[PDB]
């Protein structure tokens, strides 16, 4: 719930139990650091700084580098259906890879599931 | 120990629940399962019960009868499970029935764990207002509409996340495929599941990214969250992990999960500050036309298609818009949302959406290629197709045509 | 009616103590139940004016407007549109300081469902019992009306609920926090043998 519904905090749960509605508020020293949480994102390893590792680099190497560089958690790979096949084609359908091992190569046209912080 | 399963006892749901709960790859299956229903089972269902002879026992009775509840020995049961008809014509009647089941169970025994489905989100407050209910203790209820709409909304921002999350709960083994296709890679991906277990005490002063990379490079486990009264999704470089924080694990089986413990060495936002909030807006301020959509340049947006009318039920599009208006996003990074469908139906739900910004409505039908070209469906980030009347239509087959 | 219409803010800023609240589950289509006979003994004249009990109403404004034509002549009456299931709404009328709470059911007559009988009344009673204040809602005196006698088992939790047991032996009826119309059937045999209804009732 707290991952997919934006946020399910005890304070919000108590407020919705009390009111069954939502009301606007005002800026405070608190409820402004409340935005500091990770969100879902997709990263393309084509133009970013990690595109160098996208040729044949290790997925675990990419993961540890992203964490130690930006606290940039990544856990999934979005890969084309016929990317593994040597025959080129116009198919753009992409399947999902869940928790790749450390010794996993990278296709230069791969999309990676990721989580990033807030500024 | 034994558990009690009651509610919409239908054979396909029972088969799915048994094949998921009693899967061979679990640790222990010593717990027993007891059923309750007011209708006698059919011959193939006695065949299934005979197949699972020493794990499940059936009984005849009503969950609203205290004599039946004492007969099933609920006071000795570890937890109670409630199944609801996901394909009921009237969602409100099923929700009220499930609420009555919960009330009866809590009345017979105050302290016991109950898990149930929830067709509509607006009755969650009704269920929570029960005096004996305490979700802090472990009384948890799942809302089907909330989870589905959240999955779709998060898939809008990042495609594939819906199945990424949905494949983390189906308890499955690993099956090898040697055909060198996408199937083997997808199956190796889906072989993983979700587990929770307390980490070793050696990780106290370490930072969260440091312990993440350490556990990854050491024993091939990765973190997604930790328990703090709150669950923090990937804290970064400023949180020192406490003792017994119950980190969340992703692995193929609980055996590698156990390895971690045995370690060898103006009003812009909501009053809560959780989501963006704006002043109430009249629907006429967000009604658009074909020419208005043509002159309105839209790119990198979200288009949702809704089919229904006044006679149709309610989906709860507020519960879909809500995760897309979180405070985690900046204001100018928000995704514009437009609506295509019946205005007569959509006025029944607009009153739950006037507090959100960047919302547009285009009356018509989503089968109009002119309308789809007007909303610039070429440049949309994600297109969503729903159907309010998917359940109440007469034909058993030919659904969502 | 506009003179006695009260919204949440003005109801909250006003103070009420030792009052009587009424919860109504009805609409325009629901059958009339009659409330002049309810406010009548409260607005008798044995009481002095200062010791009179204030009465406020929580229910659908349509039903209140339909019933107002026979009720506007009584003093110290207020109307609050809304629903009795809202925790903030119940907090706005200071139930913790309220003398006692009454729950009705306007649409009990026309509903033909064997199940779901008095479900809204049971839910409201559970909610008011589950009320928590700065001290909880179990001590709030309430009376509820029931149309199915078997539903009385759900009104309390620390009770040995049994279906074979009849009505008056139950803990809610013995404590006076529950009531039903089925008790009134004995009045026919009572009045056949005597003349008690003519004066005493």
């Amino acid at each position: 719930r707290t991952l997919v519904t934006g946020g399910a905090t005890p304070e919000l749960e108590a407020l919705i139990a009390e009111e069954n509605a939502l009301r606007g508020g005002y800026s405070t020293p608190q409820t402004l650091a409340n935005r500091d949480r990770c969100r879902v994102a997709q990263l393309a390893l084509l133009d970013g700084p990690f595109a160098d590792l996208g040729d044949g680099g290790c997925y675990g190497d990419l993961f540890c580098k992203a964490l130690k560089t930006y606290n940039m958690l990544c856990f999934g790979i979005y890969r084309l259906r016929d990317a593994h096949l040597s025959t080129p084609s116009q198919c753009t359908k992409r399947y999902v890879i869940t928790n790749p091992p450390y010794e996993f190569e990278l296709v230069p046209t791969d999309l990676i599931f990721c989580l990033m912080q807030f500024d | 120990k034994h558990i009690v399963v009651c509610g919409h006892i239908t054979l396909e749901s029972v088969s799915n629940f048994l094949k998921d709960f009693l899967h061979k790859d679990r640790d222990d299956v010593n717990v027993e399962i007891v059923f309750l229903h007011n209708i006698s089972p059919n011959l193939e269902l006695e065949a299934l019960f005979k197949r699972h002879f020493t794990q499940v026992e059936f009984y005849q009775g009503s969950v609203l009868n205290p004599h039946d509840l004492a007969r099933v020995k609920i006071e000795s049961a570890d937890a109670c499970l409630i199944l609801a008809n996901k394909y009921c014509a009237d969602p409100d009647a099923e929700d009220a029935s499930n609420i009555m089941r919960v009330i009866s169970i809590k009345n017979y025994h105050p302290k016991i764990r109950i898990i149930t489905q929830m067709l509509q989100y607006h009755n969650k407050a009704h269920l929570l207002n029960i005096p004996s209910w305490n979700w802090k203790e472990g009384d948890d209820a799942i809302c089907l509409a909330e989870l589905k709409l959240g999955f779709i909304a998060q898939s809008c921002l990042a495609q594939g996340l819906s199945t990424m999350l949905a494949n983390l709960f189906s308890m499955r083994s690993f099956i090898k495929i040697e055909e060198d296709t996408w199937q083997k890679y997808y199956l190796e991906g889906v072989s993983n599941e979700m587990y929770t277990e307390y980490l070793s005490s050696a990780f106290v002063g370490l930072s969260f990214p440091t312990v993440c990379e350490l556990c990854f490079v050491k024993l091939k486990l990765l973190m997604i969250a930790i328990e703090y009264s709150r669950i923090l999704i990937n804290p970064g470089n400023h949180l020192k992990i406490q003792e017994g924080t119950l980190g969340f694990f992703i692995a193929s089986d609980a055996k590698e999960v156990k390895r971690a413990f045995f370690y060898c060495k103006v009003k812009k936002y909501d009053s809560t500050g959780m989501f963006h909030w704006c002043a109430p807006k009249e629907i006429e301020k967000v009604i658009l036309t074909r020419s208005e959509a043509a002159m309105t340049v839209l790119s990198g947006h979200v288009v949702v298609c809704i089919f229904g009318d006044v006679s149709s039920a309610l989906i709860g599009l507020r519960n879909l818009v809500m995760p897309l208006r979180a405070s985690n996003f900046h204001y100018h990074e928000l995704k514009h949302i437009v609506f295509v469908g019946s205005i007569e139906y959509l006025k029944r739900e607009w009153e739950t959406l006037h507090n959100f910004p960047k919302v547009s409505i285009l009356p018509g039908t989503p089968l109009s290629r002119a309308d789809l070209r007007a909303v610039n469906i070429n440049l949309c980030d994600m297109c969503v197709i729903l159907s309010a009347n998917q359940n109440n239509i007469d034909d058993t087959s030919l659904q969502d045509k | 009616i506009e003179k006695v219409i009260l919204t949440r803010s003005e109801a909250a800023m006003t103070v009420l103590s030792g009052h009587v609240v009424v919860c109504i589950f009805g609409d325009v289509s629901s059958a009339l139940i009659g409330l002049r006979n309810l406010v009548m003994p409260l607005r008798a004249s044995n009481f002095h004016y200062h010791e009179l009990k204030h009465i406020v109403f929580v229910g659908s404004i349509e039903y209140l407007k339909r019933e107002w034509e026979t009720l506007h002549n009584f003093p110290k009456v207020s109307i609050l549109p809304g629903t009795p299931l809202s925790r903030a709404d119940l907090r706005a009328v200071n139930i913790n300081l309220c003398d006692m709470c009454v729950i009705l059911s306007a649409n009990q007559n026309n509903i033909d469902d064997t199940s779901l009988q008095d479900k809204e009344c049971i839910l409201a009673s559970l909610n008011i019992k589950s009320m928590q204040f700065d001290t909880t809602g179990v001590n709030i005196p309430i009376i509820t009306e029931l149309v199915n006698d078997t539903n009385v088992q759900f009104l309390d939790q620390d009770d040995d609920d049994d279906p074979d047991t009849e009505l008056y032996l139950t803990q809610p009826f013995a404590c006076g926090t529950a009531f039903a119309v089925s008790v009134l059937d004995s009045l026919m045999s009572a009045t056949y043998f005597n003349d008690n209804i003519l004066t005493l009732i």
